[PDB]
């Protein structure tokens, strides 16, 4: 079993524009040497969740066939994706991304943030959920694909459009699995498991909501 | 509404 030359290309095009991200060292600092206060932490997450959202544009721009849609659907998906997006990579980086002692200390901003813990409790449980499926780069960059286009958001003028640019990614995904796992015929249905998680933070995010960022009030609708 | 996000998309 293996990626058609067609496959290949499609994947190589999302991996570029997946690793063409990262966190900036000037958020990392703030993690490091900013007060620990419910404010200040608040104020931090505020930081890391507009970054986030340009850092999303940049890889959603890059995305096979994005540009091709109508311009009104482009708005649309981005902003029926932004708060789906920004859980997946705050599970990536959870992960993966943040030094052992760093990312206790992000954790402690996290969970001394003025945030209810009947949020903060679902939020580190998906982390950990995701954390043990151990995720390739490939994964992380197609699921957040697959997000990004999905059919289904509220606001799309046409949908059929938005499916043909997602099947072949749902395509490329499952014939990973099939490659790189063929003993775990399970594996795909567990990371089709994550995108229905995913899709709860959307009602726990709405309910979870001090004024945010323009980029984050416009992307949320608030 | 959404004139960054515009912004972004397009530039
Ligand atoms: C960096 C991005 C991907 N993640 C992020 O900013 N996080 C993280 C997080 C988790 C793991 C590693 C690094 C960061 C936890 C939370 C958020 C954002 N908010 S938010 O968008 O609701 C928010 C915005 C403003 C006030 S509260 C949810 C709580």
């Amino acid at each position: 079993m293996e990626l058609t030359p067609d496959q290949q290309t499609l994947l190589h095009f999302i991996m570029d524009s997946y690793n063409k991200q990262r966190m900036p060292q000037e958020i990392t600092n703030k993690i490091l040497k900013e007060a620990f206060s419910a404010e200040e932490n608040f104020l931090i997450l505020t930081e890391m969740a507009t970054n986030h959202v340009q850092v999303l544009v940049e890889f959603t721009k890059k995305l096979p066939g994005f540009q091709t849609l109508d311009h009104e659907d482009q708005i649309a998906l981005l902003k029926g994706s932004a708060v789906e997006a920004m859980f997946l990579r705050s599970a990536e980086i959870f992960n993966k991304k943040l030094p052992s002692g760093h990312s206790d200390l992000l954790e402690a901003r996290i969970r001394n943030s003025g945030i209810s813990d009947e949020y903060i409790t679902p939020m580190f449980s998906f982390y950990k959920s995701i954390g043990e499926l151990k995720m390739t780069q490939e994964e992380y960059a197609l699921l957040t694909a697959i997000v990004i286009l999905s059919p289904d958001r509220q606001y799309i003028k046409d949908r059929e459009a938005v499916e043909k640019l997602q099947e072949p990614l749902l395509d490329v995904l499952q014939k990973l699995c099939k490659i790189h796992q063929p003993e775990n015929p399970q594996h795909f249905a567990c990371l089709l498991g994550r995108l229905t998680e995913l899709r709860t933070f959307n009602h726990h995010h709405a309910e979870m909501l001090h004024k945010f960022t323009p980029l984050l009030c416009e992307i949320w609708d608030v | 509404d959404h004139q960054l996000l515009r912004y972004l998309l397009d530039k």
